């Protein structure tokens, strides 16, 4: 009955203030980790040379 | 077949120590048992006990039993052989004659029987960290007497001093200037590699960059636990370009009296608005130089920049890094000394950061750690002389010191001794 | 027969070994379990210049792994292609060098090469007659730097009449990556350069560039540089162990490159190398060969060719083609860069032959030269060393170990001199 | 800064106080999780029991309570080694370095993929020799 | 099967053996009902050895308990493990001894001693091969040190080819019990010199002090005590019940400890022992337990053996490991003690092994030394014993049934002879 202080949901004992926002749970709950991007690594490295084709 | 021992002493050293341990578990996978569910990276810090569970290579010492007992009762009694937990009586209460010379002479054989005793199962000892808060008596006196008992023992071993100096002016205590710099005396002859840990800065980022406004010890020693994770995993993970604890001093010391830096880390940011930026390499590693986010309470842009040695973990790249660090170069309000042209060294490793549930840090993939020695260090050592010389002017407090036993004079060397140091980094920052 | 032997330290080192190796045993059709798999009679034809021979006709590599760090060699061990090497042949240390030169040439390096040369000494006994030795290490690492140039000085003080290649990879300032490399540098080229037969030099930067600008691939990777600098090292040796219209050997080249005994240190590149997305618009022939190996842009090195004059250059030809397109368009390449070339050695440019092309390619050619535009490096790096050495930076730790400034001020003055005396020649009139 | 004789009950933090916490006989040895690591009232109404330590009864014979002990500790080294040629292996505990037992030996997979993959693929060999 | 009877007598003795064959019952798989119920076949070989059979499959001890007085036997049998003894080979007195050497040794046991001789002369021949005698008592009573020794008298003179071991708990002068220990002490110390094959000698102080500072337990009793020294002398003929791959009897022991016949005094000790906090947190391995078994501090008797130098030494470890690390580990204690060793006799530390650990453990080392600071309680009791004689003190009890000063002075006399002929040894020099 005190949590709707307006210093309840701001300031809290040693916790991360509830900057209350909502993620797209479809994906983003099991293993995702930030991050830009996966540093997409480029096709092809080391057979440029020696072609094989 | 790499191994390294911890030593932990006053409760400060002990409650940051126990934030490394939980944090270790967890990356390695061990319950708090000791038990593992299911290579031999923990052979780092851990040894196989013959068959089942890992035992760690640490330490803990103090003179005053709650912290110590606290461990004993804690969610981890199980995990810490119970004869390597030495504990006192009572407690030196701030007074650093007290544990340096009438009660930790009678603990320090225990404490290097037990040394012997873990070096001697361990077969190539890369060195020794030591964990010990510097304002108080028992830390500062008993990381003293340990560290000159253990530099005639056993010799050139690296050691490596995770000190905490006081705030520029929060502070707890009212006379841990003089143990603080007394064992500033005590430690710059004896020590390797000290690092800076003042609290005030951590208490800063975590207002800022966390967004928490009231933090406890706890989150603090999580932070200092991360960073020491950060040093610490090139010995036991895999990585494009491996240093070793010993490739640290070789490229961090120009000279041998100047060994004082200061670490910084990036990112610190919490999961709540993480998600919503890309934290490429580049601004990663500016943010990592910017002096706000160092965790010692120094402006870098007052001095000169004399080493710098920087960790990455994750996913990171080499000509990424190349990109960043030209950058660096190119920026103006960073300057290095004159004479080192190039003054970088860079560390690669693949094994992403962990994060400990329920914890206030977040899971990303690229990791900076950051240690610099720098010509700027004078000002902390300036400031504290200057509180030390307040006080001694009309000799406050001195009778607490010298009726423990230590003699009148010890003071005036110690003040001689830190006139040196500052007139050594003064000499050193000038140009040619 | 005329037989060479491989021995590799420092982790740069192993790197390149590790994929030098993949490359040799690729184009000889050997599988990582050393049993012969290919098509061709000639595959097996010379496989004698680097494979030993077990019973149950496995193939071994005649090569020496030798550090004081055993975690590179645990990686490789576990790596493709780590099966093939001999198990004895590895040698490692349990302390590290730390990068210092003092512990890796002194303390430690002195006290384990014992070792070492005898599993050489072994090896050099065990080939019916016995070519050279060849190298591969990075100068900008304690333990490479000093214990492999050790190791080069005892070699070379027991067989005074072998051949000697090395590849060294040179710090470039442009990546750093440590703070003491001129150190160590200066120290482990002094030594170098008075025993060592041939020295090339390959530069990490030039590798990004290539990488970059070439192939234009978006993420290179030590993989990728290690595999373009074994195929530069296959290259010179193809010839060798292959029929060809001129063959032309190691001695070849040592008898053709080196107008004077201290002029010994080399730079390379290889064609041709293409895009993927463009490898079919490019339609190969010797002219387009010819017009890449002497870009500038394509040396695998800093030095830049067109600052300086050309004292000797050599091509190897790998694939069918005709004598005469090639021997011509070298006269055409010589007359039409004629200020490039030195006046006093008319001709100065090497032809060979080898009838059997690289993996996948149809014509290939790799280039060797000795020009007097890598002079910069060394004037750079002493130039590094000078601004470390004025305020005895990082020196007691050096000094620690036995050494004292009078080494390092006979290598400064040495390796002054040997620039003063290879610029000496670019001047020089008929 | 000695010893202290036996003064009060194992539950304080008098001195030698752990071993006959984790000696399972005392009572003693077994406590509450609502007893400390509490951080309020109402979260729990019921407790649970957490155990002091891991030990077995008995001060000597303290290997008990491990399974494999009982299984190996009446084996000697004759039944152990000697046991038949036809299904005989070796246990002798070599070199840890040259068990490494390679990338390619923990999945054959890969192996047989490539040679295929990179060996005998395209290769050319054309030589001019008049007589051939 | 060289099997052996068990002989008890007085307080101490009969405590001591209600403890072993506890342990030796709990070690073979049998019940109090004396019916076995082992899991492997190796239980049952040598099951003879110590177990005699009867009728319904059952197992019966041969041993004998002999006493003064029934209270001591009726706390025995009401005991656990109480069901094992049979009731005939109970044997006591109505009188009691009262700590009189000279009623326990001339009036009483004289009289009472042809029921033993006859029960142990029926176990004797019930035997097939009997390997030989082992006895518990302490010397610091009345009933035990005299009717046992008497009785070790006369059975050495009826077998005087079998082998006669003795588990003697001497008085420490620190923890005393009685007032009058020194003169049957010394009267029943004149009468082993003459007949025991071996002695072992164990203190009560002892005890108490390796309870008190390895074990940290803060209430022991005497059970744990008896335990202790039910596991050290079980471990002692582990080799002759169980197979191993060097195995050692009673004889072997004698013949390679005794230099001379009246140096047979042995101190024993028992490793591993840990504290119940570190029972799961320290590894077994022999170098440890070597390390272990050699300490001062861990010694079943008050001297302290690095006072003195040892002349021989035995070790037996029992469960499976490697022989090479047990060799090496008894040449490095040698070599890196070799003040403590006498110089004369070289290669003086044996080695045994058995492949049976005992239960609960995994390897477990049993010592048995030979140390001529030995000689350090008898010191001590020759000094009470002087200083409570030359006032006559007591002497009048004893003198009462005819008892005489004349042999007081020939045991004082001689037990002073061994003293100084036992150490006129420590430094003797070839
Ligand atoms: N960052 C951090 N600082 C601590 C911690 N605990 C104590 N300190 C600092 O240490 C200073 C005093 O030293 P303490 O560690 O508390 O105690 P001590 O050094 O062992 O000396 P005593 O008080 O005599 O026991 C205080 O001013 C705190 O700022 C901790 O857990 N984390
Ligand atoms: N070609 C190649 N060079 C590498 C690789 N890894 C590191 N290097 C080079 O090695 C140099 C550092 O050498 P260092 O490790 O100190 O030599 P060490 O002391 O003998 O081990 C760097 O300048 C890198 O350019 C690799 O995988 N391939
Ligand atoms: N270790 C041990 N010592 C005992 C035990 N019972 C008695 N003693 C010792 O024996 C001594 C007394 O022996 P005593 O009973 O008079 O021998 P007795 O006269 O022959 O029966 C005391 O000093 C005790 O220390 C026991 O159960 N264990
Ligand atoms: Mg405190």
């Amino acid at each position: 009955k005190e949590a709707k202080y307006h210093s309840r949901q701001v300031e809290p004992l040693g916790k991360r203030m509830e900057r209350n926002y909502e993620f797209p749970q479809e994906v983003h709950q099991d293993n995702f980790k930030f991050g830009v991007a996966t540093i997409n690594s480029e096709n092809t490295a080391k057979e440029v040379m020696f072609p094989q084709k | 077949m790499r191994e390294v021992i911890s030593i932990h002493v006053g409760q400060g050293g002990i409650q940051v120590g126990n934030a490394c341990w939980e944090l270790f578990c967890l990356e390695h996978g061990i319950q708090p048992d000791g038990q593992m569910p299911s290579d031999d990276a923990f052979n780092t810090f851990f040894s196989e006990t013959g068959a089942g569970k890992h035992v760690p290579r640490a330490v803990f010492l103090d003179l005053e039993p709650t912290v110590i007992d606290e461990v004993r009762t804690g969610t981890y009694r199980q995990l810490f052989h119970p004869e390597q937990l030495i504990s006192g009586k009572e407690d030196a209460a701030n007074n650093f004659a007290r544990g340096h010379y009438t009660i930790g002479k009678e603990i320090v054989d225990l404490c290097l029987d037990r040394i012997r005793k873990l070096a001697d199962n361990c077969t190539g000892l890369q060195g020794f960290l030591v964990f010990n808060s510097v304002g108080g008596g028992t830390g500062s006196g008993l990381g003293s007497l340990l560290l000159e008992r253990l530099s005639v023992d056993y010799g050139k071993k690296s050691k490596l001093g995770f000190t905490i100096y006081p705030s520029p002016q929060v502070s707890t205590a009212v006379v841990e200037p003089y143990n603080s710099i007394l064992s500033t005396h005590s430690l710059l002859e004896h020590t390797d590699v000290a690092v800076m840990l003042d609290n005030e800065a951590i208490y800063d980022i975590c207002r800022r960059n966390l967004d928490i406004e009231r933090p406890t010890y706890t989150n603090l020693n999580r932070l200092i636990a991360q960073v020491i994770s950060s040093l610490t995993a090139s010995l036991r993970f895999d990585g494009a370009l491996n240093v070793d604890i010993t490739e640290f001093q070789t490229n961090l010391v120009p000279y041998p009296r100047i060994h004082f830096m200061l670490s910084s880390y990036a990112p610190i940011i919490s999961a709540e608005k993480a998600y919503h930026e890309q934290l490429s390499v580049a601004e990663i590693t500016n943010s990592a130089f910017e002096p706000a986010n160092m965790m010692a309470k120094c402006d870098p842009r007052h001095g000169k920049y004399m080493a710098c040695s920087m960790m990455y973990r994750g996913d990171v790249v080499p000509k990424d890094v190349n990109a960043s660090i030209a950058t660096i170069k190119t920026k103006r309000t960073i300057q290095f000394v004159d004479w080192c042209p190039t003054g970088f060294k860079v560390g690669i490793n693949y094994q992403p950061p962990t994060v400990v549930p329920g914890g206030d840090l977040a899971k990303v993939m690229r990791a900076v750690c950051m240690i610099s020695n720098s010509t700027a260090i004078a000002e902390v050592f300036s400031r504290l002389d200057h509180k030390f010389d307040l006080m001694y002017a009309k000799r406050a407090f001195v009778h607490w010191y010298v009726g423990e036993g230590m003699e009148e004079g010890e003071f005036s060397e110690a003040r001689e001794d830190l006139a040196a140091l500052e007139k050594d980094y003064e000499e050193v920052g000038i140009e040619t | 027969m005329r037989e060479i032997v491989h021995i590799q330290g420092g982790q740069c080192g192993n790197q390149i070994g590790a994929k030098f190796w993949e490359v040799i045993s690729d184009e000889h059709g050997i599988d990582p379990t050393g049993t012969y798999h290919g098509d061709s009679d000639l595959q097996l034809e010379r496989i004698n210049v680097y494979y030993n021979e077990a019973t149950g006709g496995r193939y071994v590599p005649r090569a020496i792994l030798m550090d004081l760090e055993p975690g590179t060699m645990d990686s490789v061990r576990a790596g493709p292609f780590g099966q093939l090497f001999r198990p004895d042949n590895f040698v490692f240390g349990q302390t590290g060098a730390g990068n210092n030169w003092a512990k890796g040439h002194y303390t430690e390096g002195a006290e384990l090469i014992d070792s070492v040369l005898d599993v050489v000494r072994k090896e050099a006994e065990g080939c019916d007659c016995l070519q050279g030795f060849q190298i591969t290490h990075s100068l900008g690492g304690g333990t490479g730097s000093g214990m492999g140039t050790l190791l080069i000085s005892k070699v070379r003080e027991e067989y005074p009449d072998r051949i000697m290649e090395t590849f060294s990879v040179v710090p470039s300032p442009k990546v750093s990556d440590t703070v003491v490399e001129p150190y160590n540098a200066t120290l482990s080229v002094h030594q170098l350069v008075e025993n060592a037969d041939e020295c090339m030099v390959i530069d990490n930067e030039a590798l990004y560039d290539i990488c970059f600008r070439t192939l234009k691939l978006t993420t290179p990777t030590y993989g990728d540089l290690n595999h373009l600098v074994s195929a530069a090292m296959s290259g010179v040796t193809c010839c060798l162990r292959f029929p060809g219209q001129l063959n032309s050997d190691l001695r070849k080249l040592a008898v053709n490159l080196i107008p004077f005994p201290r002029l010994h240190f080399f730079m390379i590149g290889f064609a041709p190398l293409t895009s993927r997305g463009s490898q079919q618009y490019r339609a190969l022939t010797v002219p387009e060969l010819t017009q890449q190996m002497f870009d500038a842009k394509n040396m695998m090195c800093a030095a830049d060719p067109r600052h300086g004059r050309y004292l000797t250059a050599s091509a190897l030809f790998r694939g069918r083609m005709s004598t005469k397109e090639v021997d011509e368009q070298m006269l055409n390449v010589q007359n039409k860069n004629s200020s490039y070339f030195v006046e006093w050695i008319p001709n100065n440019i090497k032809s060979s032959i080898c009838d059997i092309p690289p993996k996948g390619l149809k014509m290939a050619v790799t280039f060797v030269g000795n020009s007097t535009a890598i002079q910069e490096m060394f004037k750079r790096v002493a130039e590094q060393f000078t601004a470390m050495f004025r305020r005895k930076a990082f020196l007691h730790w050096y000094t620690g170990e036995g050494m004292d400034e009078m080494e390092f001020t006979e290598a400064e003055s040495n390796m002054n001199d040997l620039v003063s005396e290879y610029q000496q020649y670019q001047d020089a009139t008929a | 800064t000695t010893e202290p004789e036996k003064k009060f009950n194992s539950t304080v933090l008098i001195g030698n106080w752990y071993e006959e916490r984790c000696d399972p006989n005392r009572e003693q040895s077994k406590f509450y999780n609502e007893r400390k690591f509490a951080d309020n009232n109402y979260q729990k109404y019921t407790l649970s029991e957490n155990k002091f330590q891991d030990t077995s009864n008995s001060w000597l014979n303290f290997q008990e309570n491990k399974p494999e002990v009982k299984n190996d500790q009446f084996i000697t080294m004759n039944m152990q080694e000697y046991k038949k040629p036809s299904e005989q292996k070796r246990n002798s505990e070599l070199k840890p370095f040259i068990v490494k037992k390679s990338h390619f030996d923990k999945n054959p997979h890969e192996l047989e993929e490539y040679r295929e993959k990179w060996t005998k693929s395209a290769h050319t060999f054309d030589r001019m020799y008049l007589g051939t």
